[PDB]
Protein backbone atom coordinates (compact mmCIF):
# COMPACT_ATOMS: atom_id res chain seq x y z
CA UNK A 1 0.00 0.00 0.00
CA UNK A 2 1.37 2.91 -0.72
CA UNK A 3 -1.58 5.40 -0.29
CA UNK A 4 -1.69 8.63 -1.84
CA UNK A 5 -4.53 10.92 -1.39
CA UNK A 6 -5.13 14.06 -3.84
CA UNK A 7 -6.07 17.55 -3.42
CA UNK A 8 -8.75 20.10 -5.00
CA UNK A 9 -6.32 22.29 -6.78
CA UNK A 10 -7.56 25.27 -8.74
CA UNK A 11 -10.93 25.98 -9.63
CA UNK A 12 -11.27 28.09 -12.58
CA UNK A 13 -14.96 28.79 -12.67
CA UNK A 14 -14.77 30.50 -16.37
CA UNK A 15 -18.04 31.44 -15.98
CA UNK A 16 -20.91 31.11 -13.48
CA UNK A 17 -22.31 28.12 -15.81
CA UNK A 18 -18.68 26.94 -16.98
CA UNK A 19 -16.03 25.71 -14.57
CA UNK A 20 -12.90 23.93 -14.82
CA UNK A 21 -11.11 22.46 -11.75
CA UNK A 22 -8.03 20.88 -11.85
CA UNK A 23 -7.07 18.11 -9.28
CA UNK A 24 -3.76 16.99 -8.18
CA UNK A 25 -1.93 14.73 -7.78
CA UNK A 26 -3.84 11.25 -8.29
CA UNK A 27 -1.90 7.99 -8.21
CA UNK A 28 -1.54 6.34 -11.93
CA UNK A 29 -4.77 5.45 -13.28
CA UNK A 30 -7.05 6.79 -10.85
CA UNK A 31 -7.21 9.66 -13.55
CA UNK A 32 -9.28 7.69 -15.37
CA UNK A 33 -11.07 5.75 -12.24
CA UNK A 34 -12.46 8.50 -10.46
CA UNK A 35 -13.01 10.66 -13.41
CA UNK A 36 -15.71 8.31 -15.18
CA UNK A 37 -16.98 7.28 -12.15
CA UNK A 38 -18.04 11.20 -10.94
CA UNK A 39 -18.86 11.80 -14.85
CA UNK A 40 -21.43 9.47 -14.20
CA UNK A 41 -22.94 10.34 -11.07
CA UNK A 42 -22.76 14.24 -11.75
CA UNK A 43 -25.32 13.74 -14.59
CA UNK A 44 -27.49 11.94 -12.93
CA UNK A 45 -27.92 11.64 -8.94
CA UNK A 46 -27.14 15.69 -8.64
CA UNK A 47 -29.74 17.50 -6.54
CA UNK A 48 -31.62 20.80 -7.89
CA UNK A 49 -34.58 22.88 -8.54
CA UNK A 50 -37.62 23.09 -10.95
CA UNK A 51 -41.06 24.07 -11.73
CA UNK A 52 -42.98 21.20 -11.05
CA UNK A 53 -46.62 23.03 -10.88
CA UNK A 54 -47.53 26.15 -12.55
CA UNK A 55 -51.07 28.00 -12.45
CA UNK A 56 -51.95 30.83 -14.46
CA UNK A 57 -55.72 32.58 -14.49
CA UNK A 58 -57.45 32.66 -17.01
CA UNK A 59 -55.86 29.67 -18.33
CA UNK A 60 -57.83 25.77 -18.19
CA UNK A 61 -55.49 23.83 -19.80
CA UNK A 62 -51.88 24.12 -21.82
CA UNK A 63 -53.07 23.58 -25.28
CA UNK A 64 -55.84 26.77 -25.24
CA UNK A 65 -54.00 30.27 -26.08
CA UNK A 66 -53.96 33.52 -24.50
CA UNK A 67 -55.23 36.59 -25.93
CA UNK A 68 -52.46 39.51 -26.31
CA UNK A 69 -50.02 37.03 -25.40
CA UNK A 70 -47.57 35.65 -28.71
CA UNK A 71 -47.11 32.50 -26.83
CA UNK A 72 -49.28 29.31 -26.48
CA UNK A 73 -49.57 27.92 -22.58
CA UNK A 74 -47.42 25.44 -24.15
CA UNK A 75 -44.33 27.67 -25.06
CA UNK A 76 -44.62 28.95 -21.67
CA UNK A 77 -44.27 26.21 -19.79
CA UNK A 78 -41.33 25.03 -22.11
CA UNK A 79 -39.63 28.36 -20.95
CA UNK A 80 -40.32 27.56 -17.45
CA UNK A 81 -38.48 24.23 -17.58
CA UNK A 82 -35.76 26.25 -18.90
CA UNK A 83 -35.97 28.73 -15.94
CA UNK A 84 -33.19 28.48 -13.61
CA UNK A 85 -33.83 28.70 -9.79
CA UNK A 86 -32.18 28.23 -6.87
CA UNK A 87 -33.78 27.97 -3.12
CA UNK A 88 -32.06 28.43 -0.41
CA UNK A 89 -33.86 27.28 2.75
CA UNK A 90 -36.94 25.42 1.77
CA UNK A 91 -37.41 22.73 -0.67
CA UNK A 92 -41.00 23.93 -1.83
CA UNK A 93 -41.68 27.57 -3.05
CA UNK A 94 -44.65 29.28 -4.66
CA UNK A 95 -43.59 31.77 -6.50
CA UNK A 96 -45.60 34.67 -8.06
CA UNK A 97 -45.81 36.96 -11.49
CA UNK A 98 -47.99 39.21 -12.28
CA UNK A 99 -47.13 41.79 -15.04
CA UNK A 100 -48.73 44.04 -17.80
CA UNK A 101 -48.10 46.19 -20.63
CA UNK A 102 -46.47 45.45 -23.67
CA UNK A 103 -43.27 43.56 -22.61
CA UNK A 104 -40.97 40.78 -22.94
CA UNK A 105 -41.73 39.25 -19.30
CA UNK A 106 -38.34 38.07 -18.03
CA UNK A 107 -37.46 36.24 -15.06
CA UNK A 108 -36.75 39.25 -13.11
CA UNK A 109 -40.57 40.07 -13.29
CA UNK A 110 -41.51 37.43 -10.64
CA UNK A 111 -41.79 38.76 -7.22
CA UNK A 112 -38.53 36.73 -5.90
CA UNK A 113 -39.19 36.09 -2.21
CA UNK A 114 -36.72 36.38 0.51
CA UNK A 115 -34.73 33.27 0.07
CA UNK A 116 -35.44 32.05 -3.51
CA UNK A 117 -32.73 33.88 -6.36
CA UNK A 118 -33.66 34.09 -9.99
CA UNK A 119 -30.28 32.66 -11.59
CA UNK A 120 -30.82 34.01 -14.83
CA UNK A 121 -33.39 37.43 -14.52
CA UNK A 122 -33.30 38.20 -18.25
CA UNK A 123 -34.46 34.36 -19.01
CA UNK A 124 -37.86 35.23 -21.14
CA UNK A 125 -41.27 33.62 -20.43
CA UNK A 126 -43.82 35.27 -22.41
CA UNK A 127 -43.92 37.51 -24.70
CA UNK A 128 -47.41 40.78 -24.41
CA UNK A 129 -48.27 42.05 -27.18
CA UNK A 130 -51.75 44.11 -26.39
CA UNK A 131 -50.77 46.79 -23.38
CA UNK A 132 -53.64 46.61 -22.02
CA UNK A 133 -53.13 42.26 -21.53
CA UNK A 134 -52.02 41.17 -18.21
CA UNK A 135 -50.69 38.23 -16.94
CA UNK A 136 -50.38 36.61 -13.47
CA UNK A 137 -49.73 33.33 -12.53
CA UNK A 138 -48.27 31.11 -9.77
CA UNK A 139 -45.26 28.97 -10.42
CA UNK A 140 -44.54 25.74 -7.78
CA UNK A 141 -41.04 25.06 -8.05
CA UNK A 142 -39.91 22.19 -5.78
CA UNK A 143 -36.48 20.09 -5.22
CA UNK A 144 -35.67 17.16 -6.59
CA UNK A 145 -33.18 15.06 -8.54
CA UNK A 146 -33.15 13.54 -12.19
CA UNK A 147 -35.95 13.83 -14.34
CA UNK A 148 -39.22 13.51 -13.72
CA UNK A 149 -41.59 14.01 -16.18
CA UNK A 150 -45.61 15.06 -15.66
CA UNK A 151 -46.38 11.89 -17.11
CA UNK A 152 -45.25 10.13 -14.47
CA UNK A 153 -46.71 12.17 -11.82
CA UNK A 154 -50.01 11.56 -13.60
CA UNK A 155 -49.57 7.64 -13.13
CA UNK A 156 -49.05 7.54 -9.68
CA UNK A 157 -50.67 10.29 -8.29
CA UNK A 158 -53.78 9.12 -7.97
CA UNK A 159 -54.47 12.50 -5.50
CA UNK A 160 -56.83 14.44 -7.67
CA UNK A 161 -56.10 18.69 -8.82
CA UNK A 162 -58.00 20.92 -9.29
CA UNK A 163 -58.68 21.95 -13.01
CA UNK A 164 -56.68 25.17 -13.78
CA UNK A 165 -53.24 23.68 -12.21
CA UNK A 166 -51.00 23.26 -14.82
CA UNK A 167 -48.26 20.01 -14.18
CA UNK A 168 -44.98 20.44 -16.03
CA UNK A 169 -42.25 18.17 -16.31
CA UNK A 170 -39.38 18.76 -13.79
CA UNK A 171 -35.90 18.81 -14.74
CA UNK A 172 -34.38 19.20 -11.55
CA UNK A 173 -31.17 18.07 -12.42
CA UNK A 174 -28.43 21.18 -12.36
CA UNK A 175 -25.30 19.59 -14.60
CA UNK A 176 -25.75 20.17 -18.42
CA UNK A 177 -22.72 18.71 -19.73
CA UNK A 178 -19.53 17.12 -17.92
CA UNK A 179 -15.87 16.08 -19.25
CA UNK A 180 -12.58 15.01 -17.57
CA UNK A 181 -9.60 15.29 -19.08
CA UNK A 182 -6.43 13.52 -17.61
CA UNK A 183 -2.58 14.92 -17.80
CA UNK A 184 1.05 14.03 -16.05
CA UNK A 185 1.48 15.20 -12.83
CA UNK A 186 5.40 15.68 -12.00
CA UNK A 187 6.98 15.34 -8.86
CA UNK A 188 10.54 14.92 -8.27
CA UNK A 189 10.47 11.31 -8.19
CA UNK A 190 6.68 10.57 -9.05
CA UNK A 191 6.53 11.66 -12.79
CA UNK A 192 3.75 8.56 -13.33
CA UNK A 193 1.08 10.63 -11.61
CA UNK A 194 -1.78 12.19 -13.20
CA UNK A 195 -3.69 15.31 -12.91
CA UNK A 196 -8.01 14.97 -13.46
CA UNK A 197 -9.26 18.69 -15.25
CA UNK A 198 -13.11 18.41 -14.45
CA UNK A 199 -14.95 20.74 -16.98
CA UNK A 200 -18.06 21.52 -15.66
CA UNK A 201 -21.64 23.08 -17.33
CA UNK A 202 -24.37 23.50 -15.16
CA UNK A 203 -27.25 26.10 -15.26
CA UNK A 204 -27.81 28.19 -12.58
CA UNK A 205 -26.26 28.06 -9.41
CA UNK A 206 -25.39 24.73 -8.15
CA UNK A 207 -21.86 25.61 -7.26
CA UNK A 208 -19.04 23.77 -8.72
CA UNK A 209 -17.53 23.20 -6.01
CA UNK A 210 -20.31 21.96 -4.27
CA UNK A 211 -21.49 20.12 -7.17
CA UNK A 212 -17.92 18.03 -6.41
CA UNK A 213 -18.45 17.56 -2.95
CA UNK A 214 -21.96 15.82 -3.11
CA UNK A 215 -21.10 13.43 -5.79
CA UNK A 216 -17.74 12.73 -4.02
CA UNK A 217 -20.30 12.18 -0.77
CA UNK A 218 -22.78 9.83 -3.03
CA UNK A 219 -20.06 7.59 -4.05
CA UNK A 220 -18.25 6.76 -0.79
CA UNK A 221 -21.49 6.61 0.74
CA UNK A 222 -21.71 3.28 -1.41
CA UNK A 223 -18.79 2.26 -1.11
CA UNK A 224 -19.96 1.52 2.42
CA UNK A 225 -22.07 -0.65 1.88
CA UNK A 226 -19.21 -2.82 0.15
CA UNK A 227 -16.57 -1.77 3.06
CA UNK A 228 -18.98 -2.27 6.16
CA UNK A 229 -20.91 -5.33 5.32
CA UNK A 230 -17.91 -7.81 4.07
CA UNK B 1 -83.35 8.94 -34.71
CA UNK B 2 -80.96 10.88 -33.13
CA UNK B 3 -82.04 13.55 -30.37
CA UNK B 4 -78.45 14.41 -29.31
CA UNK B 5 -74.81 14.15 -30.31
CA UNK B 6 -71.67 15.42 -27.89
CA UNK B 7 -68.45 15.26 -29.77
CA UNK B 8 -65.52 15.89 -27.22
CA UNK B 9 -61.92 16.40 -27.87
CA UNK B 10 -59.43 15.04 -25.91
CA UNK B 11 -55.47 16.01 -26.30
CA UNK B 12 -52.90 13.39 -25.44
CA UNK B 13 -49.09 14.33 -25.53
CA UNK B 14 -47.18 10.76 -26.73
CA UNK B 15 -42.91 10.63 -26.28
CA UNK B 16 -41.32 8.40 -27.92
CA UNK B 17 -40.57 4.97 -26.02
CA UNK B 18 -38.63 1.67 -27.30
CA UNK B 19 -41.16 -0.10 -30.05
CA UNK B 20 -41.80 3.60 -31.56
CA UNK B 21 -40.56 3.79 -35.40
CA UNK B 22 -38.28 6.37 -36.61
CA UNK B 23 -35.98 6.57 -39.69
CA UNK B 24 -33.90 9.02 -41.93
CA UNK B 25 -34.68 9.85 -45.57
CA UNK B 26 -32.45 7.36 -47.07
CA UNK B 27 -34.88 4.58 -46.44
CA UNK B 28 -33.29 3.59 -43.26
CA UNK B 29 -35.59 2.57 -40.66
CA UNK B 30 -35.57 1.17 -37.35
CA UNK B 31 -37.25 0.22 -34.38
CA UNK B 32 -36.04 1.66 -31.02
CA UNK B 33 -34.92 -0.96 -28.59
CA UNK B 34 -33.69 0.78 -25.64
CA UNK B 35 -33.65 4.28 -23.86
CA UNK B 36 -30.08 4.41 -22.36
CA UNK B 37 -29.16 6.68 -19.87
CA UNK B 38 -26.99 9.33 -20.56
CA UNK B 39 -24.41 8.55 -18.55
CA UNK B 40 -23.87 5.42 -20.24
CA UNK B 41 -23.78 6.95 -24.16
CA UNK B 42 -20.87 6.76 -26.07
CA UNK B 43 -19.13 10.36 -25.65
CA UNK B 44 -16.62 12.30 -27.45
CA UNK B 45 -13.43 14.03 -26.08
CA UNK B 46 -15.09 17.31 -25.55
CA UNK B 47 -17.79 15.68 -23.33
CA UNK B 48 -20.66 15.91 -26.01
CA UNK B 49 -22.49 12.60 -25.61
CA UNK B 50 -24.02 11.59 -28.91
CA UNK C 1 -31.30 13.82 -1.82
CA UNK C 2 -32.61 10.32 -0.82
CA UNK C 3 -29.39 8.17 -1.18
CA UNK C 4 -30.20 4.68 -1.79
CA UNK C 5 -27.54 2.14 -0.52
CA UNK C 6 -27.37 -1.29 -2.07
CA UNK C 7 -26.82 -3.77 0.65
CA UNK C 8 -24.52 -6.94 0.40
CA UNK C 9 -26.84 -9.50 -0.64
CA UNK C 10 -25.48 -13.28 -1.78
CA UNK C 11 -21.56 -14.47 -1.48
CA UNK C 12 -21.49 -17.71 -3.08
CA UNK C 13 -18.30 -18.66 -2.98
CA UNK C 14 -17.68 -21.21 -5.50
CA UNK C 15 -14.57 -21.77 -4.96
CA UNK C 16 -11.79 -20.49 -2.13
CA UNK C 17 -10.13 -19.05 -6.06
CA UNK C 18 -13.29 -18.00 -7.59
CA UNK C 19 -16.64 -16.47 -5.70
CA UNK C 20 -19.81 -14.83 -7.20
CA UNK C 21 -20.78 -11.96 -5.54
CA UNK C 22 -24.40 -10.57 -5.85
CA UNK C 23 -25.41 -6.97 -5.02
CA UNK C 24 -28.72 -5.39 -4.41
CA UNK C 25 -30.63 -2.90 -5.28
CA UNK C 26 -28.86 -0.08 -6.77
CA UNK C 27 -29.94 3.01 -8.18
CA UNK C 28 -30.21 3.24 -12.15
CA UNK C 29 -26.67 3.90 -13.18
CA UNK C 30 -24.81 3.21 -10.28
CA UNK C 31 -24.40 -0.93 -11.57
CA UNK C 32 -21.65 0.70 -14.07
CA UNK C 33 -20.40 2.78 -11.93
CA UNK C 34 -19.62 1.69 -8.98
CA UNK C 35 -18.68 -1.71 -11.54
CA UNK C 36 -16.33 -0.71 -13.37
CA UNK C 37 -14.59 1.75 -10.92
CA UNK C 38 -13.84 -1.30 -8.47
CA UNK C 39 -13.17 -3.22 -11.38
CA UNK C 40 -10.19 -0.66 -12.46
CA UNK C 41 -8.90 -0.95 -8.67
CA UNK C 42 -9.17 -4.82 -8.22
CA UNK C 43 -6.82 -5.51 -11.28
CA UNK C 44 -4.70 -2.91 -11.38
CA UNK C 45 -3.90 -1.31 -8.21
CA UNK C 46 -4.62 -4.11 -5.81
CA UNK C 47 -1.32 -4.87 -4.06
CA UNK C 48 0.35 -8.48 -3.78
CA UNK C 49 4.05 -10.10 -4.48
Amino acid sequence: TEFLKPRLVDIEQVSSTHAKVTLEPLERGFGHTLGNALRRILLSSMPGCAVTEVEIDGVLHEYSTKEGVQEDILEILLNLKGLAVRVQGKDEVILTLNKSGIGPVTAADITHDGDVEIVKPQHVICHLTDENASISMRIKVQRGRGYVPASTRIHSEEDERPIGRLLVDACYSPVERIAYNVEAARVEQRTDLDKLVIEMETNGTIDPEEAIRRAATILAEQLEAFVDLR
Amino acid sequence: GVLKIVKVYLAVKRRIQPGDKMAGRHGNKGVISKINPIEDMPYDENGTPV
